[PDB]
């Protein structure tokens, strides 16, 4: 039908990658996946003629627009393969050596966020130019290594949000990718259900070209005729503000709208210090009368 | 010499939009929107007509009120032929509503207007509303003059006193008791009584009516709110619902008495209680967390960088268009800007900076 | 006024009249009362709302106007009268409804009236027409001709009232009552006729003004200051508004319901860049087709798991006799009521609430054994052919039923117990 | 009480009524 703009993030970072290499053994994991995404794009491009990729590392310290190059030359791979794919292959080997080589210059200095809704919103304002440009269909991927520590995804909750309803906005469903030892994110799981995305989570980097080549491959102009494989089904609740559980009846503020499943302490908002009516709780905490 | 122009009149926008507040701004809404259909409205006069336009221009605010903020429930009643007539109760399904208008559009907008039983039934139907809920009408308004039973003074002050307020959209001109209205009811403010000068205009001030309104300090009620997330399933069989009593293949079950639904975010029908996804709450926090508005540096003195930091595009050159996020000290093109100011609601650059 | 939950509720008329307007509410009404014999008022205690909006809707009215103003003259004439209209101008006239009651109810018809009321002068004279004796009028309706003038006279009197000084252009005039000066001009007085009378014009204008006093009093109905009213607002200081903002003080609890070290990560980061200068395949990415084979194993399942998922994506259809489903709706929405109800009884938590939560279980009691024998019905009836759906279709709110009296058993043994 | 009772029997006959219309 019409040429697919592609949206590939790649979530690029030591923290995880030598997690997972030391759990496991497959040493250059990253470089398998990196290859399968090289034939990944190749199928894709000779799926459609112009169906054009965005391509976008986030490493540990912030963004890279991969491809292509800036506004602003050995060749490993092969020259007996194709034009477009030695040039897109080519540049993002480049791209990827000199972010590698960068990641390696400045290893040492500590940044302890996640910059994968950022890199996600970058990347849904690039597909606000591509399609304000010249009709082209948006599908997101993102590409992680869940083998890390799970720090705290409490602050990257909110702009994941504000990026599922932006993507709610753009018809884009968010394809989720995860290779780790957990075998759930909860937030990720829910960003595909809401965007009409695709979840999957393995572990073992073999096997991922017959994986998304198989699976991740479903385009808005035949999505509604495929079945979505995801298994997983989310609650969408979410961790209470001060005691950091679930909750499925509760209290939230008429003010911050923060949830609390139990009375704060003081009766004073644990979010925006708004004091609230003790007749109120009080009547929240009856317990119904029954006769003797 | 049009750029001159241009800035000036940027100069002159971005004066109203220099003190950004962070307000608290009712959530648990309660929007009523009343329509006339009189002959006033019959007139030709913007094209095609005074009905049609408000016809689709409900329908859009109809959309938007409920994609923005799908906590609350919305009313209409028409006004025609010197009678207001309920034709929306209040509820969470905007497709009734929908519905309800586009039988309003084959029907034909005739008769003089009565804001005095169009206010009064207004007032009856938000009478039995909780207290969290922020009670507030959209009129429009299209006559100069109202025909009225008796004194719409008293309205004024059972208004004031159950705490409602107003905000008239007029069409011709100002209209002195819509003045007095507004002024009464929105504590002396006259920033409520909106005639617009085109249909243009008419589509801001409406998307402007979209969004949520501060509330006053002196109007304090801060208290709690109990909710309830259901959980939904996906069955074989179908099963009866217990809203419209019918075979139902999947739906939500109730978290507190285990029944059934069909929609969200809705209230149970029969544990009683609100329920929604964190999805629906999170939803207005670009609301509960502002966005600072980001400065073109001069073209005089030296730029930090020649090019757009998010979108990835050279920066044109005589003044320069280098919006910068003072948050994360990065400076962005106009259409990054106008994204990340409207549509996004994060900066990526302060998302990249660590705190 | 009527406006509390007790003048709603005791509203029987308004009650039948919506009940009369609805058909669903003769069906949920009579198997709630008549069929289960609940309380009605409780019956209409969830319906408050929509009692009120009824009663709302049935009790506003219209504003005056000026229907005489409205009337047209319309060769021949036929009266296409509308009945608002005629109470419109009973209203607005009650001499024209005074005329009307002792005449059409005694003497003759009612378009015969309204045919003798437009050819009367008193029509023209209570409409904005000078009267003219070359009209002859109806004789019937124009001996009520001194009767509205002393209805007019007496409407005077009724709204004359003293005057503020601050705007009382007789006290204006009262100024200097010595004035002597000369007589003014013809012209900018009120003319007369040629033997001094009037033409009258002073008549209509004082009858119109009396029309806009009459319009303004029926607004001014049933249902010191100087200092306020000669404020300068203009120069005064602008009004800011009061609204409060607010902060967000920041610490979330974390979820709740090995370490890697720089030098291992330095190790294995210089080794994988290592390897990354070093090589780069693509041809080796092709599996082992059997792990593979493992891989199309597990992706397989899942899309048979998922399509089964998807094989169950006006309500569905169905092959039940159409008695027998507008019967087990019909149980189902009674149930779906006494739960409902049983559920504010709960909720409601009181000590006099303890009868109707026993009553109320009595009932869903009931309900669950008359859900049983519906199961015997349509077991003898299908041999379980499809008695099973019939089951199954009404098992969830039975669940929720019988778990709402679970609920009670315990609470009852918790309390009591 | 004893004079709520025709009010409701006088309900119960409307209800009859509906019932054949
Ligand atoms: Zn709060
Ligand atoms: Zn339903
Ligand atoms: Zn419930
Ligand atoms: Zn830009
Ligand atoms: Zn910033």
């Amino acid at each position: 039908e019409s040429p697919s703009l592609l949206t590939v993030i790649i979530e690029i970072a030591p923290k995880l990658w030598t997690t997972f290499d030391e759990e496991g053994n497959e040493k250059g994991s990253i470089i398998k996946v990196l290859e399968a995404l090289i034939v990944f794009l190749n199928a894709h491009l000779a799926f459609n003629s112009a169906n054009k990729v965005a391509v976008i590392a986030a490493y540990s310290q912030g963004i890279k627009y991969l491809y292509p190059e800036s506004t602003s030359d050995l060749k490993i791979i092969n020259s007996d393969m194709y034009r477009r794919f030695r040039n897109v292959d080519e540049t993002l080997v480049e791209e990827i050596y000199k972010l590698f080589e960068l990641e390696k210059k400045q290893i040492e200095q500590n940044s302890q966020r996640s910059t994968l809704a950022g890199a996600m919103s970058a990347g849904l304002t690039y597909v606000n130019r591509i399609s304000k440009e010249s009709s082209l269909k948006s599908r997101l991927l993102v590409l992680t290594c869940g083998s890390g520590s799970s720090k705290d995804e409490i602050f990257q909750y909110i702009p994941i949000m504000n990026c599922i309803f932006s993507a709610t906005k753009m018809k884009c469903p968010i394809d989720v990718v995860k290779i780790g030892g957990s075998k759930e994110s909860t937030f990720l799981q829910q960003t595909t259900d809401a965007t009409n995305g695709v979840y999957l989570h393995v572990e073992s980097t073999e096997g991922l070209i017959q994986y998304l080549a198989t699976a991740m491959f479903i385009d808005p102009s035949l999505r509604p005729i495929i079945v979505k494989p995801n298994h997983g089904s989310v609650d969408f609740r979410t961790s209470c503000y001060l005691t950091g559980r679930v909750v499925a009846v509760g209290f939230i503020c008429s003010v911050c709208l923060c949830v609390l499943s139990i009375i704060p302490p003081g009766n004073k908002c644990p979010a925006c210090d708004s004091q609230f009516d003790e007749h109120v709780i009080a009547k929240l905490k009856r317990k119904p009368v029954v006769p003797r | 010499a049009s750029l001159v122009a241009s800035i000036v009149e940027a100069r002159k926008k971005r004066t109203a939009k220099k003190n950004i507040t962070p307000y608290q701004r009712g959530i648990i809404r309660s929007l009523i929107l009343t329509l006339d259909c009189s002959e006033a409205m019959l007139e030709k006069d913007l094209r095609p007509n005074r009905h049609a336009m408000i016809i689709q221009y409900a329908i859009d605010f109809v959309h938007e009120f409920f994609d923005q903020n799908p906590i609350s429930q919305m009313g209409i009643i028409i006004m025609r032929n010197g009678l207001a007539q309920l034709v929306s109760q209040v509820s969470g399904n905007p497709q009734d509503h929908i519905d309800a208008l586009k039988s309003i559009r084959k029907q034909e907008p005739k008769g003089n207007p009565s804001l005095q039983n169009a206010l009064e039934m207004a007032r009856g139907l938000l009478l039995p509303v909780p207290a969290h809920c922020t009670r507030e009408v959209l009129i429009v308004f299209g006559s100069l003059s109202t025909t009225d039973p008796g004194d719409i003074h008293q309205t004024i002050d059972s208004l004031v006193s159950e705490k409602i307020r107003v905000k008239v959209l007029g069409l011709s001109a100002q209209v002195a008791i819509c003045k007095e209205l507004c002024k009464a009811t929105n504590y002396g403010d006259e920033s409520f009584y909106k005639i617009l000068l085109d249909e243009t205009h008419l589509k801001e001030l409406f998307n402007e009516a979209v969004t949520p309104l501060p509330v006053n300090k002196i109007n304090k009620g801060f208290t709690l709110v109990k909710m309830g997330f259901p959980t939904r399933i996906f069955e074989d069989t179908p099963t009866f619902c217990s809203c419209h009593s019918k075979l139902v293949y999947g739906g939500y079950f109730c978290p507190n008495c285990h029944s059934k639904v069909c929609s969200l975010p809705t209230v149970c029908p029969c544990c009683d209680l609100m329920l929604i996804l964190s999805t629906h709450l999170a939803r207005s926090y670009h609301h509960l967390m502002p966005l600072k508005t980001f400065a073109e540096v001069p073209t005089t003195e030296k730029f930090r960088s020649e090019d757009c930091f998010s979108c990835q595009s050279r920066f044109p050159i005589l003044t320069s268009s280098r919006y910068r996020c003072e948050d994360c000290k990065q400076e962005f093109c106009v259409d990054c800007d106008v994204f990340i100011h409207e549509i996004l609601h994060n900066c990526p650059g302060c998302e990249s900076k660590p705190v | 006024d009527s406006l509390s939950k007790e003048k709603l509720l005791t509203n029987l008329k308004l009650q039948q009249s919506l009940l009369k307007g609805n058909k669903v509410l003769m069906k949920v009404f009579q198997e709630t009362v008549i069929n289960a014999g609940l309380p009605p008022s409780e019956f209409w205690s969830t319906r408050i709302p929509l009692l009120r909006a009824f009663a709302l809707s049935t009790s506003q009215k219209v504003g005056p106007y000026n229907v005489l103003s409205t009337i047209k003259p319309v060769n021949k004439v036929n009266v296409n009268l509308s009945r608002e209209k005629i109470l419109n101008i009973f209203e607005n006239y009650p001499i024209v409804k005074k005329a009307y009651t002792d005449n059409v109810p005694k003497n003759f018809k009612e378009p015969e009236f309204w045919a003798r009321f437009f050819s009367s002068k008193l029509f023209r004279k209570l409409r904005g027409e000078k009267i003219m004796q070359n009209d002859r009028g109806d004789v019937i309706i124009d001996r009520y001709l001194t009767l509205d003038q002393e209805f007019d006279r007496k409407d005077d009197d009724m709204l004359l009232h003293p005057v503020k000084k601050i705007i009382d252009l007789d006290g204006n005039i009262q100024d200097d009552p010595v004035v002597r000066g000369n007589r003014p001009d013809f012209t900018m007085q009120p003319g007369v006729d040629i033997n001094g009378n009037s033409d009258g014009t002073v008549d209509i204008l004082k009858g119109m003004n009396r029309l806009s006093e009459k319009m303004i009093m029926a607004l001014k109905n049933e249902y010191n200051d100087e200092r306020n009213e000669l404020k300068i607002d203009d120069l005064n200081e602008s009004y800011k508004t009061n609204y409060a903002i607010i902060h967000l003080k920041r610490n979330a609890h974390e979820k709740t319901t090995l370490k890697v070290s720089n030098q291992q990560m330095l190790q294995q980061l210089s080794l994988v860049m290592d390897n990354l200068i070093n090589k780069l395949d693509l041809n080796q990415v092709v599996p082992n087709n059997e792990v593979s084979n493992k891989i199309n194993k597990r992706v397989i399942t899942a899309i048979k798991i998922n399509a089964k998922q998807a094989k169950h994506n006006l309500e569905v259809k169905s092959t039940l006799p159409i008695d027998l489903l507008e019967s087990c709706r019909m149980l189902h929405t009674t149930c779906c009521e006494f739960l409902k109800h049983f559920y504010i009884h709960f909720q409601s938590g009181e000590q006099k609430q303890a009868s109707t939560v026993k009553k109320l279980y009595n009932h869903l009691k009931d309900c669950i054994e008359k859900l049983n024998e519906l199961f015997q019905d349509v077991l003898n009836g299908d041999g379980e052919s499809m008695s099973n759906t019939c089951t199954a279709y009404l098992k969830p709110v039975l669940n929720s039923i019988t778990l709402a009296t679970h609920k009670y058993d315990e609470y009852f043994n918790e309390y009591n117990n | 009480e004893e004079r709520e009772n025709e009010k409701t029997l006088n309900d119960y006959y409307a209800a009859l009524a509906k019932k054949q219309a």
